[PDB]
């Protein structure tokens, strides 16, 4: 509703929700955003003038991940504060339940970009609390509309699990999950569990073992196994019943429909480690 | 502390 449209790089995009841009820009219907620094401006002329002075061609942070034309930048809210507050204002136009936009200092923002000769273009991001008592491995996650349904959301979800698993603790997305989040996370969990069971043939695996190998918390694995119809209960606790054709057919579909956008652990420049 | 979807 307010603003209703934004210009961002080579696209004009309809907003889904209101975001609290400053009073002067609040009642403005269309905002012009710089695609590199995320500064909000009132007109195309002001944007064109800004683009001549703007020195950034990628987010103001170091590249934690790079493979082919894809990068992830680890942006610290306590360091690139203005950029992160501008990113939060941008994300609120597409996340109805994101409430944090100003106190960004306790958060990290993993900004995903698709790169070409004009720079590192922002595709989306996920934020995470540096220290979360609930072990939420993602606070908010958003892929811009023109980049949705291309495997970027799965990439970022998988990246979030790579970090929380390398730091030895299972995590889960912060709730509530949007409708798209519910579909996306379940598809991720299902694909991960199925590919994990395929590679662990010689092991009567358990929810606990699946949780350690994947970083997915036990309750989310339990829900996923319930969705896959691989749970049974006789007496004390759930037993996993493998549905072999479900496992074997998923792996066959994966071998023909490759995952072109896929997190390669060897392409992280720095990875978490539990300190001695 | 409180996250980005923390009810306000
Ligand atoms: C709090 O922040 C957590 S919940 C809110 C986060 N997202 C949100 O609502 C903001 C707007 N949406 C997004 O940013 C975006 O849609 C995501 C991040 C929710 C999902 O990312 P992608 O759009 O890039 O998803 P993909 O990685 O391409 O898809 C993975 C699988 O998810 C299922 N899926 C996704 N969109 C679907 C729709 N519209 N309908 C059905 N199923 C959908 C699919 O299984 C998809 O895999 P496919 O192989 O089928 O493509
Ligand atoms: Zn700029």
């Amino acid at each position: 509703r307010c603003p209703s449209v934004i210009e961002f790089g080579k696209y004009e995009i309809h907003t889904w929700y209101s975001s609290p841009y400053p009073q002067e820009y609040s009642r403005l219907p269309k905002l012009y955003l710089c695609e590199f620094c995320l500064k909000y401006m009132k007109s195309r002329t002001i944007l064109q003038q800004h683009m001549k002075k703007c020195g950034w061609f990628h987010p103001p942070a170091n590249e934690i991940y790079r493979k082919n034309n894809i990068s992830v930048f680890e942006v610290d809210g306590n360091v690139s504060t203005i950029y992160c507050q501008n990113l939060c204002l941008l994300a609120k136009l597409f996340l109805d339940h994101k409430t944090l936009y100003y106190d960004v200092e306790p958060f990290l923002f993993y900004v995903l970009t698709q790169n070409d000769v004009k720079g590192c273009h922002l595709v989306g991001y996920f934020s995470k609390e540096k220290h979360c008592q609930q072990k939420y491995n993602v606070s908010c996650i958003m892929i811009l509309p023109q980049y949705q349904r291309k495997g970027y959301g799965r990439f970022l979800i998988d990246f979030s699990y790579l970090l929380s698993k390398r730091e030895g603790q299972a995590g889960s997305p912060e709730k509530p999950l949007s409708d798209l989040g519910r579909l996306s996370y379940m598809a991720y969990w299902k694909s991960v569990i199925l590919e994990c069971l395929y590679h662990q043939n010689d092991k009567q695996i358990s929810i606990k073992k699946l949780s350690k190998l994947t970083g997915i918390c036990p309750q989310d694995i339990t829900s996923t196994l319930h969705h896959l119809r691989m749970l049974d209960f006789r007496s004390d606790q759930f037993v996993i019943i493998r549905r072999e054709k479900l496992i074997q057919d998923h792996m066959a579909k994966l071998q023909l429909n490759l995952r072109p956008v896929d997190v390669d652990p060897e392409c992280l420049r720095w990875t978490p480690v539990i300190v001695s | 502390s409180t996250g980005g979807k923390a009810p306000r």
